[PDB]
């Protein structure tokens, strides 16, 4: 019962999103957007039934592509550890409402998938044809992220220093950097938020997302026509549903009964940065 | 009874247009697909001869197209509306599931027959999603049902023949995932000639991203999404011939037209299926001439390609579609427009640019 008050106090802060994002794998350097996406995936959306009997997915599916050594398996292991229900596979029935991590990609379950480039390493000049998955199976994933080995001398120095600092200070002290939540506390908070309530969108946010979806579809059309080539990542109504789910999850994180325009804007920004850069 | 007669007498030629139009308000477009579904609901006529030969009176339709063109929605709607509808996916049921088998009873030592999926669905509709994923062996097993509507079983000690007169809906995806405009339909479909010939109608659906089409589809989906059932509080968790007009389901522009209620539509469909039409001599010569033109169109195909080969089964398909169209409106004889509608459907389905 006291943990209810603790969770209410934690979720009433104006900076719950930043604290949760920092709580997602503080050991791994960088990837703030990826950490935020992982957090909102862990929170997840809400499922809704209809009088006609049809059901709509209330879970988010994500796909990751990148060169080896970008710390993907570590992220999957952290997600499996943090989630109340988690399954890790090398490439469904036992998981109900949890998260299933699938490595080497080449039932109410959220799917987090990681895969490698077709040639082993990404080719920037060639552009497309670096993904072997068909567009039909690619459309199921809500967001697709691309990671490349950004070779910077100072970034390599910083990465080495961060790794060595973790190695050295790891045995000495195990403390939160800046207000990071403990693993058990974060797990219980996520479970409480998922069990308690689920929010819904508003009319103004709906209209804004409608206009943005129409503009994005027109832009994707124009890019496909000018490029004279079929994009491997099409945009359909499922993308709109995914953005709605992400906005609802963002509203769910604050336990508000009605979603706000800020959640929709953040969901649109994340969807842009992932899919449009990927496409 | 009186309402059905009044609607038939007032709407003489508009019955077939309205029933197809009011078939699925939740699904936008695909008028030809709706007409084909209506023809399946009406059905053909089964004929038995003096020699005992059986002629099929069922119609088989295969739908192939890009994902997210409202194909599974049509299958679910037909499953809901049809009286005897059984859904069988591609790999969900094998030949053993689809075709009746023999099991030796241990209690008595005799052999008994257990009905399959198609045997139970007599004079009904069978919907098969992801037909491309189905193996060739199940296709050969289904071929006998699609040809003669019967299943022959013979295992040592017992032999019997069961009736399998049924109609089949099939939805499949292209081999490449998305239909290729440049490549010929033969490569995209990737099916044998016999299977296509046994099918009566072939429909190819394309996800054309026209600005007006996209805007209309988005507006329709959004209007359906914002709709809420009357009598239910907002934010809460969970028979007249013409349906009551709704500002969201129909719209301000659609105030000039009304949709037929589901119960009245079902009753009229049942009554029409009871009706037994008779073919006329005037339509026979016209159908024969149009069939000859279709066969001779190979030299007049121009740059357009054919989705399915034209065989002797097409004439039977033409007659069956004419019979279904005659069943659409309560009558006794076959008229010229009755065959013209079927000819137009064949022209749309068979030839693609």
């Amino acid at each position: 019962p006291q943990e209810e008050e603790e969770f209410r106090r934690l979720a009433a802060l104006p900076n719950v999103y930043e604290v949760i994002s920092k709580s997602i794998a503080p050991s791994i350097f960088g990837g703030t957007d990826m950490k935020k996406a992982i957090a909102c995936l862990l929170f997840g959306g809400s499922r809704k039934r209809l009088p006609d009997g049809l059901t709509r997915r209330g879970d988010i599916n994500l796909l990751m592509l990148g060169d080896p050594g970008t710390a993907k398996s570590q992220l999957l292991k952290f997600v499996e550890k943090c989630s109340p229900i988690g399954v890790y596979t090398s490439g469904m029935v036992l998981a109900d409402g949890g998260v299933v991590c699938i490595d080497e990609f080449d039932s109410r379950c959220s799917v987090l998938a990681a895969a490698n480039s077709v040639f082993g390493r990404w080719d920037e000049t060639k552009g497309e044809d670096n993904i072997d998955f068909m567009p039909t199976i690619l459309s199921r994933f809500d967001m697709i992220f691309i990671v490349k080995d950004e070779h910077n001398e100072e970034r390599d120095v910083m990465l080495a220093k961060h790794v060595i600092t973790l190695h050295v200070s790891a045995l000495t002290q195990t403390q939160a950097v800046e207000g990071e939540i403990d693993l058990a506390k974060l797990k219980k908070f996520i479970a409480y938020c998922r069990v308690k309530c689920g929010p819904r969108l508003s009319a103004e946010a709906a209209e804004k997302l409608k206009n943005r979806y129409i503009i994005m579809r027109s832009g994707a059309r124009q890019h496909e026509r000018d490029s004279d080539r079929r994009s491997s990542i099409p945009i359909t109504v499922r993308q709109l549903e995914a953005i709605v789910r992400i906005a609802e999850a963002l509203s769910k994180m604050k336990l508000q009964p009605f979603a706000t325009e800020a959640d929709v804007e953040e969901a649109l920004r994340l969807f842009q940065v992932s899919t449009l850069d990927a496409a | 009874i009186a309402k059905i007669k009044k609607f038939s007498k007032t709407r003489s030629k508009d019955i077939f247009d309205q029933l197809a139009k009011s078939l699925a308000p939740s699904i936008h477009g695909h008028d030809y697909v709706k007409k084909a579904i209506l023809c399946l609901l009406l059905g053909g006529v089964e004929r038995d001869l003096e020699n005992g030969s059986h002629i099929r009176g069922d119609i088989n339709i295969l739908l192939i197209g890009d994902p997210s063109v409202a194909k599974s929605q049509l299958l679910r709607y037909v499953l809901c509306t049809a009286p005897r509808a059984i859904p069988t996916t591609g790999r969900g049921s094998s030949g053993v599931g689809l075709t009746a088998a023999v099991t030796t009873d241990q209690e008595t030592g005799e052999r008994r027959l257990e009905a399959g999926a198609m045997v139970l669905a007599d004079r009904g509709v069978v919907c098969i999603d992801e037909f491309d994923k189905m193996s060739d062996m199940d296709r050969t097993a289904i071929h006998e049902v699609m040809e003669q509507g019967r299943v022959t079983i013979a295992k040592a000690g017992i032999h019997a023949r069961l009736n399998a007169r049924c109609s089949v809906l099939a939805a499949a995806n292209p081999v490449y995932g998305r239909y290729d405009q440049y490549k010929t339909p033969m490569e995209n479909i990737g099916l044998q000639d016999s299977l296509l010939s046994r099918f009566d109608l072939l429909f190819i659906m394309l996800d054309q991203m026209d600005p007006e089409q996209d805007r209309e589809i988005s507006d329709h989906v959004l209007r359906m999404h914002r709709y809420r059932a009357p009598g239910e509080q907002d934010g809460d968790a969970m028979t007249q011939i013409y349906e009551k007009h709704d500002n969201l389901l129909h719209g301000t522009k659609k105030k000039k037209e009304k949709m037929v209620s589901a119960a009245f539509m079902k009753k009229y469909i049942h009554v029409a299926k009871i009706i037994k039409p008779v073919l006329t001599q005037e339509s026979a010569t016209y159908i024969a001439e149009e069939y000859s033109r279709l066969r001779s169109q190979d030299s007049m195909s121009s740059d357009t390609a054919r989705t399915s080969p034209v065989t002797a089964r097409t004439l039977e398909t033409l007659i069956r579609l004419a019979t279904a169209h005659a069943k659409a409106r309560m009558s006794k004889t076959v008229d010229l427009q009755d065959a013209e509608e079927a000819v137009e459907l064949v022209q749309y389905a068979y030839f693609k640019k």
